Formats: structure tokens, sequence, C-alpha cells
RNA sequence: GUAUUGGCCAGCCGUGGUGACAACGGGUAACGGAGGGUUAGGGCUCGACCCCGGAGAAGGAGCCUGAGAAACGGCUACUACAUCCAAGGAAGGCAGCAGGCGCGCAAAUUACCCAAUCCCGACACGGGGAGGUAGUGACAAUAAAUACUGAUACAGGGCUCUUUCGGGUCUUGUAAUUGGAAUGAGUACAAUUUAAAUCCCUUAACGAGGAACAAUUGGAGGGCAAGUCUGGUGCCAGCAGCCGC
């Protein structure tokens, strides 16, 4: 209640609403473009980049455990960013300077499950694929 | 003058060339990609260089006077090993970190193997005829503690079959010397 | 924590575990007749 | 830009409802259908008569629009049988249900009509260069039959049934066993 | 089926059929005879190559004996 | 001065013009529109791209011919790249069709032809990488293969005679038995298709009995449909969008 209701007030309710659309969290952070800025990815669904070395991580503070994640610099820009690999005993298919490909969590930008910062995860690995290497359907090339 | 990752990529070649027949199937020969033999130095089984058993663009050279262990190991699974098992082995650091300890318990293992032992690498049945009952809390913690290195079994994957041989050898100044041959093998 | 961990553990629980074969059995129907089959045995 | 498409299914919201999931395995039993999408393409074609009707019956009576479209629409339904001649009205389209629409197919048509033995044992039939209406011959089990034309489905003059000559398995028996 | 279905063409005499009938429809009956040509690519590599040449391009030889 | 109007330009003379109804300036991962996606109604978002309008041909300026150009498959000059050389000199502009390099998560053949739709010229006759046909192609959309049916037994369901291992009647199921016909996936004489071919559509001789002419991708604690079965591991290895194991 309190709105401005006659017939010629189009003006103050057009303005209120562009004004007020900005307490918004999801709209804020389209209209200024932060993606397109700070993100590590320019605004895109995947990156290559290059292996440096292998580090473990700590679970979180119920579970206990070591997360094996990996170090990756971009090749696009240059940035250095951590990613997860997943299943079981798979680091052993990566070495050094592997040329990996990542992808998200799908949580959209916020770590996932008890991983502590950590957004990406490999996808390939010298271009074949880390699942069908898992499966033995493949043989990586030397 | 020998350069180490072109005589791993030798080694691969003659061994890949085999194959054996067990229980109706046949299995290539694996080499072990990430075992490899080492140079040994005084009172010390591990220096820093490195003899691979597969093909590498490692360039470091052999030169006069070093003294090389070279071992490979070949395979019938995957070609790798992991740790899993028992733990018998332990070795102390030359390199350990000055560290103060509350436990009573660790000040007397640690003058133990200092005094008896040394660098050398060492087992429990090694403690035990020393008469040292009580000692598995004190090793655990000068593990912790970056002290002792600890050295589990590595095993390939279950069913596979594994072999092992290993020879010295001196790089002298004058011949080479393969000083652990015998007329067994 | 100087230790931090150990990364050669990766992998224990897949490779130890025993391995066993499939077993041969009979073809089922696909398509248009396993829809069939599958009418009779949930409604008569 | 010069070509067009069209999508002529569409899939429910929530995927696992029991309700919904036994309902549809009925149908698709009776009738001898392939997957579920032939059920949902029959729910969206009775959709869109639906809305036109649902549209036209808002406007008034004795309106231009509503009597030249809905004559029309009347029309189509009683030609293709899917509706009964008692009943010319607007409203009564909007009583129709999903199995009047399966009823007036060719597959269930075979059935009714001799010609089979089961309702599996006529699609097989279609497809197979067998049954003709007409002087056409037909492979299409979705030909969704008229009314007038009902009276002329028959063995096709080619097929061994309906005359021609001996298949291809018969001949060679005869054949082997001649010799 | 057994039907066929087609178009046909009945001309009022022979000579006026060859006069509006177009040429790849004549050598289907086999009144005529096929033209033969080079590929489409040659043709035009010939083409430009001509325009470097000005006055009685059949014959280019006299410029042969300039270097003694 | 211009094809013509005009502060478009030259002299002389006035002091004006826009703004809280948002001027001026900065951002645009901005060519505009017809329109695409998603829907109770009201809306939100996208539009380089087949149709219409505007601009450009590596970056800037200048000009000739002509009804029409500030043209680049036309010329002159500078800046940046770059080609041949006998060292004096000469020549170049793929955001046209194919093709190569680089950049990247990201996109095809150096193939055939004027037969069709149309355009140009002195012309019924010549030309057109405009345009059409084929190759590669799981971008999307439409139709729909992987099997059909008897008999004899057993089992159960429906009804009756009805006392129970009892009999007549129909359906369904088969590590139960034998018994039938049919079809294209391929393949190949012909004709048809086409500028010449291929594909489709018709059609002689071949093409189904299991170890095939063999369907996969994700799941089985809850949200959410489907095991509390059997081995291995023992807060390790790992799973888990969320609660969690």
């Amino acid at each position: 209640g309190g709105k401005p209701r006659g017939l010629n007030a189009a003006r103050k309710l057009r303005n209120n609403r562009r004004e007020q659309r900005w307490a918004d969290l999801q709209y804020k952070k389209r209209a200024l473009g932060t993606a397109y800025k700070s993100s590590p990815f320019g605004g895109s669904s995947h990156a290559k980049g290059i292996v440096l070395e292998k580090v473990g991580v700590e679970a979180k503070q119920p579970n206990s455990a070591i997360r094996k994640c990996v170090r990756v610099q971009l090749i696009k820009n240059g940035k250095k960013v951590t990613a997860f690999v997943p299943n079981d005993g798979c680091l052993n298919f990566v070495d050094e300077n592997d040329e990996v490909l990542l992808a998200g969590f799908g949580r959209k930008g916020k770590a996932k499950g008890d991983i502590p910062g950590v957004r990406f995860k490999v996808v390939k690995v010298s271009g074949v694929g880390l699942l069908a290497l898992w499966k033995e359907k493949k043989e990586k090339p030397r | 003058d020998a350069r180490v990752g072109e005589i791993g990529g030798v080694i691969q070649e003659v061994m890949e060339s085999y194959e054996v027949e067990i229980n109706g199937k046949t299995y290539p020969v694996k080499p072990i990609r990430n075992l490899n033999g080492h140079n040994i130095l005084p009172y010390s089984i591990h220096g820093t260089k490195s003899v691979p058993i597969v093909k590498t663009h490692d360039q470091t050279k052999m030169e006069e006077g070093d003294v090389f262990a070279i071992e490979t190991f070949g395979s019938t699974g995957k070609g790798y090993v992991i740790e899993s098992g028992e733990v018998s082995h332990y070795a102390l650091r030359g390199d350990a970190p000055k560290v103060d300890l509350r436990l009573s318990s660790a000040k007397s293992l640690l003058n133990v193997i200092k005094r008896h032992f040394g660098t050398l690498p060492f087992c429990r049945r090694f403690l035990d005829r020393l008469g040292q009952e009580k000692y598995l809390l004190g090793l655990n913690n000068l593990v912790s503690n970056g002290i002792v290195e600890d050295y589990p079994p590595l095993v390939d994957e279950k069913g596979s079959y594994t072999a092992q041989f290993e020879h010295t050898i001196l790089i002298r100044p004058t011949v080479k010397e393969v000083i652990s041959r015998g007329d067994d093998y | 924590k100087v230790a931090h961990g150990s990364l050669a553990r990766a992998g224990k629980v897949k490779s130890q575990t025993p391995k066993v074969e499939k077993q041969e059995k009979k073809k089922t129907p696909k398509g248009r007749a396993k829809k069939r089959l599958t009418y009779t045995r949930r409604f008569v | 830009a010069p070509r067009k498409y069209s999508k002529t299914y569409k899939v429910p919201r929530r995927p696992y409802e029991a309700a919904r999931l036994d309902s549809e395995l009925k149908l698709v039993g009776e009738y001898g259908l392939r997957n579920k999408r032939e059920v949902w393409r029959v729910l969206l074609t009775l959709s869109k008569i639906r809305r036109a009707a649902r549209i036209l019956l808002t406007l008034d009576e004795k309106d231009p629009k509503r009597l030249f479209e809905g004559n029309a629409l009347i029309r189509r339904l009683v030609r293709i049988g899917v509706l009964d001649e008692s009943r010319m009205k607007l409203d009564y389209v909007l009583a129709l249900k999903a199995e009047d629409f399966l009823e007036r197919r060719l597959q269930t048509l075979v059935y009714k009509l001799g010609l089979a033995k089961s309702i599996h044992h006529a699609r097989v039939l279609i497809r197979q260069r067998h049954i003709r209406v007409g002087k056409q011959i037909v492979n299409v089990p979705s030909f969704m039959v008229r009314l007038d034309s009902q009276k002329h489905i028959d063995f096709a003059l080619t097929s061994p049934f309906g005359g021609g000559r001996p298949g291809r398995v018969r001949r060679k028996k005869a054949k082997a066993a001649e010799g | 089926g057994g039907k066929t279905t087609g178009f046909a063409l009945i001309y009022d005499s022979p000579e006026a059929l060859k006069k509006f009938e177009p040429r790849y429809r004549l050598v289907r009956a086999g009144l005529a005879a096929k033209v033969e040509k080079a590929s489409r690519q040659q043709r035009k590599q010939r083409k430009n190559r001509l325009k470097t040449l000005r006055g009685t391009a059949k014959v280019k030889g006299a410029k042969a004996k300039k270097e003694k």
C-alpha cells in the first residue's frame, strides 16, 4: 500500500520499478556483467589449461579424506585455478603438462559438497576423455 | 656419456617383445612405469638421480665415479603400483627438521635409532632383538612429525604377477665393473 | 600437519577387488515386444 | 527462413507419477503401440481441438466467425468418424476423450473386420505390403481411416494372401522338396 | 502400383521438331549427335591467357628469336 | 557556390538557443525493423544471419570518365605489412567461390553445370563460383525395424455340474515338446530418374533359426518409480545438485 494510483502517474511507476530492481541479486549481477570481468572463464562454458602439479585437499569438518585436486594454468589468459579429478583412482591417468579441459560443478560459481575453494572439474586429458579411459574403452596416447 | 632417458627406451623395447600365457589367456608384459633404479651414496640408499625403465626426456648423464643400481620390473597387470598393506620398513631422514617432543617415549627411540642405525633403513624385528617392546606409539609419532619416513608395501592389481632383477654396477675411471655379477644370474 | 598427506593411496579399493565375468543368458525381446510382456505381468 | 518445421508431441511436467504411469501403460498394451510417444502425440492433437472450441464458445451466439469455423470443425470430426451424427453441437466436442481417436486407426480397424487374430498381428501385416485401402497400398499403421472408405479394406492384389504367387520361403520348400 | 504418369509432345511435322526441341532431348532419341568439348576449367583458363596478347594471337612464335 | 532550398560559405548588424517533462557527458560483450523462445491473463528475454533500409572493402585524404561513383576484381599520395631483381627498376589488397596459417570450448570439397529461376550485350545464337546439382554432415524437425501364429502338457484365473486327487468351457505363462507361413537390412539383370550421374519409386535371380541379420544411456535411503539379497574395503579408498553414507 501507498502506490500512486492516478491515471497520469505512469512516469512515477516506471521510474520506481527501475530503481528498486537493483535490490535483486540475480538481476544486479546480470546488468553489471561481473561474469565477463571477474570470472576466470570469459563468460564461456569450458576452457583449456596446463597442469602444473598435483595437490591434495582435506575435506570439511564432519568428513575425513583427501580430495586430490590439481593445479592448472589457463591458456586463454594465463590465470591459475584448481580443479577436482572425479572418480576413483584417476590421478594415475594424469601426468605433468597434459593439456586438460575443464568445466564447472553446476552450483554456478559456488563450491559443491565438502571440498573447500574448488569450482572446476577435469573433463578431458590429452583429448581422450576421462570417463572413457576409466572404463578401458580407449588407450591414452604417448 | 650415456643418456639415462635413452637407456630407458632400450630396456622397454626388449621386454615388451615378450608375452606369456596364464590359465589359457595371453597377457602382454608391461613395464611398471612408476618404478626406477637409482644411484647409491655413502650410508644412503637413494641419491638424487633416477634411471627410468620407460622412455623419458631426462637428459642427466652418468659420470665417472658414480655407482648405480639398475633394476627393472615387469608385470602382467596395469603396469602401475600403489601403496597397500602392513608397514615394516622405516628410515631416519638425514635432513630431518629440528623438533621438540613433549612425549619422553620418543626421546628415547630417537637416541636408539641414531646410535644403532643412523640413516640406514631398519625393520620392526630389528627393534625386537634390541629389547624394545613398547615403541609403536613413539614410532608413529616420529613419522607424523616428519622425522622418520615410512615405506608401505607396493602392490599391483589382484591376480597379477610381477618379477624383479637388479644388479649394482661401478662406473670406475678405467672400466665398467658389474660388481654383483655371479654364476647364478 | 607438516605431513599433509600422501597421494599414493589413490585407487586402492578398485585395484584389489576380485574380478568376475559376465555369464551368458538368453537374449531379451526389444521394442514393441518388450512392452507387451510387461503389460501382461502387471495386469494379468 | 524458407523451411517450416513442427514437432507433434509434448512432455509431461512431472516425470514419475504413479497414477499417470500405469494409465498410459494400459493404453499402450491395449492397442499394441511401440512406446509412450504415440500416446502423447494423440493427446496433443486432441488438445488443439479443445482450445479452438473453447475460444469460440466464449463468443456470442450466431456470430459469423463462430458459425463459419464451428461448422467446419464439426464436419471434419463427423467425416473421420470420431464423433457420432446424433450429436452435432459445439459443446459435445469438449467431451471427447483419448480412446475415441484410437478407435479409428488402421491397426485397430484390421482387427475388428476379421482379417487378423491378435492386435499385434495386425501391425506386422500393415508394415509388410499386405493391406490396401481402395486401390492404394498402405504401409502406415496410423492411417486414421475415414468413414466412407471403411468398406474397401482388403488384401493386396499381389500379396500371397489375396492372390499373387507363393512367398519367399514357401517357394524354396516346394522347389527343394520337388527335386 | 502398376501405374505410371508422364508428359507427351506431338509435333505437326518432323522438321518442326528439330527446330524447337532442346539439343539434349535430341541426343536421347538419337536424332542428333553429342557436342564434344573440353571441361569448363580449361576453357576458362585459356580465355584469360589470351588477354595478354594483342593482334594475331594464333601464332606468337616470332618472339622466340629475340634471345639469339 | 550547388542539379535546387538552407548559417552550406563571404562581408555587415542584433544577443540569443537547450534544461528536473532529465539537457550535456560516460557505458554498451549496440547495425535498426519484419520477427524467434517461453505462456491463464498481464509479461520477461533474444534478433551477426535467406526479406526491407544503412555503412565498409588494411587505416586516412584527393580525383578522372560518365545519365549515375568520392568506385577500390578504377587511378594518385602518406603510414603499416609484403613480392621479383643482373642492384639500374617493376608490381600488390579474398568482410567474392574453394583452400592454407594463426587464434580459440567452437564450424565442410582447391568437386560438376548453364538443364531450371533470372540478368547483361549490337543479340532468337555469347556470358554468368549470381544460381542450380552432388560429396562431408546425429544442427534441428517428420514417418517407424529388432518378430507373427497353431496343437499337445502343466499351472492359475472366469462359469457350471459341484463331494476332494472329479469332469465340460475360454484366456494367460513356459531353461515344455514338436509344427507352420511372411518380410526388408542388404544385394543384383532391367527400365525410369538427370545437362551427365547418384538417391528415391517399380522389378527377374539371392537374402532368419540363436554362440544372429544380437539396443543403448543413466539409476534402485528421501524429494522420485525400482533390493534391506551375496563377496571386497574398514572415517582409508570413494559417493553425494540438497538432507547425508
